[PDB]
């Protein structure tokens, strides 16, 4: 199967739940601290890229961010911290820098985002304290194209932000002009934006009894009227549909037109019974209403009880789909619309991954993927742009968790498997069973017994195991950062660059020939026995004989027939003749229901489904 | 001829706007505001732009301290001139959608009270 490797980057002050925001289309993550005051602004592995603070001037009056929110497009961050003054955290852009043109493959872009993170600036809004007249900014949001920004504070000021983008002579920086300032008769919560289909306006929800929109016009008018307080609406773009669930939980599924004006379709009453309640105690609060969007047409909710509740706007039908097992209390929900997956956060400490089976009874559309047992209490759950999903734990606490397959090798004597992020099982035919942990995460296993070496994407160390003292010691490191990488008897062969490195154990070259950009760099290689294949960024296919002295090139490069359909295995049979090929579709990296099997002798590419078999 | 609002621009700070005046040329419409503001939109006047109002570019200008009061075209070299209560007269002129300054002027006697092209855009009274 699969499971996620779990990054926590470390920091003693207080998380909180509510801060944590992923940019839509980069991978980047924001999050917001307290104990010191201050954000972290982290990539979407959960590697730290920088730590933001107050700008120069405060007499040691370190304020607390109390909203962050992302530009729609652009790396662009603004915070609202608690005095009301709004800041800018900006990371200059790769392509500004004129450095080379190779910056192409997933490292090297990581690394250029890190050094310009580091190289990031923070720039303040002119006279934004005394529009919100120091108060607190309980929220921001920026329009659909992301040039009209709103703040909203707790002295019910409503701002609307004008951006404008300032080419400078060696770089681009970026402002913010108050328009408007307006009351509300609550301090608003939560603030959406609707498109036409630019248009700028916002509708908001202070979570009491009416919604409000604002539009240019700078008037304040309600679009649904409800006699009950609400505390959450989700909007649709696409069908511009508006649904709020009471805080009776109660269904009011509202139809928006052009008007700005909600016209209910839906609302049927919900027997919830009051039989002995289980009001949150151990938390001190009101258990928090759980809803969003997780299908088109298709919208789920968690009560907070053990079921988990789908309703299709399409047919008006309300269904409970439940987790494999009862005893579960659903904390925060998060949903995938790339994948058709939704995220499903237990105060146990479980995540249920649901996966879209176009990815009968309509509710078995939906079935859990994988259960992951975090061990602690989740507070909320935020995805990010590739997949990547992060979690509050325990308030303070902050983990980033990042699916990935399960590695694992078996060389012919002894077969290694991973078991956690840093937990690699390796057991031989002699009962040889021993746990191994290393210093950073699992990336990659390769066995030729007793050397094994295990890649963390920095760099790779090989392990020499003395099984007549059975005594495992690191020794050196190789430090690249290439998935390709494979041990055997006479050597390790790995990526250094453009060039595919094979050495010794005592890294003692032995075949060294440059490759070029057109021959490109190599991402997949795989060894057995004698023989190597090696599969590049451009699907390039290079078989290879290894011997005691050379790697024999068994014919040419070549190159193979199929979103876009890329590779991510290969593994090739004793006679170094077939090639088994695993393909992926779309940037997404999702999986694909085909298999292939290259024959060099034939030169053919046969292949297998298995969604013919629903596998 | 029938006339109806169709779109509403604030320009940015809520600044009373005082001198407005469009370019012929390429829709470069000039926009003056108290305390030395000064602002160019580029709006399409085509097709694109006609049904949705299409606001295509931004630009806000500096080199004015009062209130900028007088603002006049050029249509055929695309040129700009503008004033303020202090009486500082600025000329600007494209080049890669960027305003440059080209002559400051000032008679810091009398306030300056209007200008004036010929039709053939060759003379500024």
């Amino acid at each position: 199967m699969s499971l996620f490797v779990v990054n926590a980057p470390g920091h003693e002050g207080q998380l909180k739940e509510q801060l944590i925001v992923a940019h839509k289309r980069r991978p980047l993550l924001a999050t917001a601290w307290v104990n010191p005051p201050s954000v972290l602004i982290t990539n979407s592995e959960g590697e730290v890229l920088t730590q933001v603070a107050d700008p120069p001037g405060s007499t040691g009056r370190t304020h607390q961010p109390t909203a962050l929110t992302w530009h729609p497009n652009e790396e662009l961050l603004v915070i609202g911290w608690s005095n009301g003054e709004m800041s800018l955290w900006s990371m200059p852009s790769v392509s500004s820098l004129a450095l080379g043109e190779d910056y192409t493959t997933a490292a090297a872009r990581s690394a250029v985002q890190l050094i310009a993170a580091k190289a990031a600036t923070q720039s303040s809004a002119e006279g934004a304290t005394r529009e919100h007249a120091s108060g607190a900014v309980v929220a921001s949001e920026w329009s659909t194209r992301g040039l009209y920004l709103v703040s909203a504070s707790q002295q019910r000021h409503v701002v609307m932000w004008m951006l404008e983008k300032i080419p400078a002579e060696t770089s681009v920086t970026f402002k913010l002009k108050p328009l408007w300032s307006v009351q509300s008769r609550e301090p608003v919560a939560r603030i959406i934006h609707v498109p036409s289909k630019d248009d700028i306006s916002f509708l908001l929800a202070d979570g009491g009894t009416s919604v409000t929109a604002i539009n240019e016009d700078q008037q304040l008018f309600p679009c649904v009227t409800q006699q009950e307080q609400i505390a959450s609406v989700l909007y649709d773009a696409a069908t511009r549909t508006l649904v709020t669930l009471t805080t009776t939980s109660m269904i009011e599924v509202y139809a928006v037109g052009e008007d700005i004006k909600g016209t209910s379709t839906l609302r049927r009453k919900l027997s919830a019974p009051a039989t002995t309640p289980t009001v949150s105690t151990t938390t001190g609060e009101r258990i928090a209403m759980s809803m969003v969007w997780a299908s088109p047409g298709v919208v789920a909710f968690g009560s907070g009880d053990d079921r988990l509740r789908i309703l299709d706007l399409s047919s008006g039908s309300l269904d409970v789909l439940l987790l494999p097992q009862p005893d579960l209390h659903v904390s925060s929900l998060a949903t995938f619309a790339a994948k058709g997956t939704m995220i499903v956060g237990t105060v146990e400490g479980f995540l249920v991954v649901f996966q879209h089976h176009a990815a009968a009874t309509e509710a078995s559309q939906w079935e859990a993927m994988t259960v992951h047992q975090v061990g602690k209490c989740v507070d909320r759950v935020v995805l990010t742009a590739l997949g990547d999903v992060a979690l509050c734990c325990g308030g303070s606490e902050l983990q980033v968790l990042h699916e990935i397959i399960r590695k694992r090798a078996w060389d012919g004597v002894a077969a290694a498997t991973q078991i956690s992020s840093d937990m690699v099982v390796i057991e031989s035919i002699t009962g040889c069973q021993c746990l191994l942990q290393n210093k950073g995460n699992v990336h990659g296993v390769s066995i030729a017994f007793p050397n094994i070496a295990l890649w963390n994407g920095s760099q790779i160390d090989f392990y020499m195991i003395d099984e007549a003292t059975s005594e495992i010691t690191f020794i050196n490191f190789v430090l690249t950062t290439s998935p390709a990488f494979a041990i055997h008897r006479e050597g390790l062969i790995y990526v250094k660059g453009n060039r595919i490195v094979f050495e010794t154990m005592q890294l003692a070259p032995i075949a060294q020939m440059t490759f070029t950009e057109s021959e490109g760099v190599p991402v997949i290689m795989d060894i057995m026995n004698d023989y190597l294949v090696v599969v590049s960024s451009k699907n390039y296919l290079r078989l290879a004989r290894i011997s005691t002295r050379d790697l024999q090139q068994l014919g040419p490069a070549r190159p193979l027939t199929f979103l876009e359909v890329s590779v991510s295995g290969a593994r090739v049979n004793a006679q170094g003749r077939r090639v088994a090929l695993m393909s992926t579709l779309g940037p997404l990296a999702l999986p694909d229901t085909r298999i292939w099997v290259y024959d060099s002798d034939t030169d053919k590419m046969s292949f297998f489904d298995f969604g013919s078999r629903n596998e | 001829m029938f006339v109806y609002l169709s779109k509403r621009i604030a320009m940015p700070n809520g600044v009373k706007v005082t001198s407005i005046a469009w370019n012929d040329g390429q829709g470069w419409l000039a926009c003056g505001g108290e305390k030395g503001l000064l602002k160019v939109l580029k709006v399409d006047g085509g097709p694109q732009g006609q049904r949705s109002g299409g606001l295509s570019s931004s630009q806000t200008l500096e080199g004015h301290d009062t209130t900028v009061d007088l603002v006049t075209w050029n249509q055929q070299y695309c040129k700009l001139t503008s004033s303020d209560v202090s009486g500082r007269i600025i000329v600007w002129v494209l080049h890669k959608g960027m305003w440059f300054e080209e002559m400051v002027n000032n008679r810091n006697s009398s306030r300056v009270v209007d200008f004036a092209w010929n039709p053939s855009g060759t003379k500024i009274c």
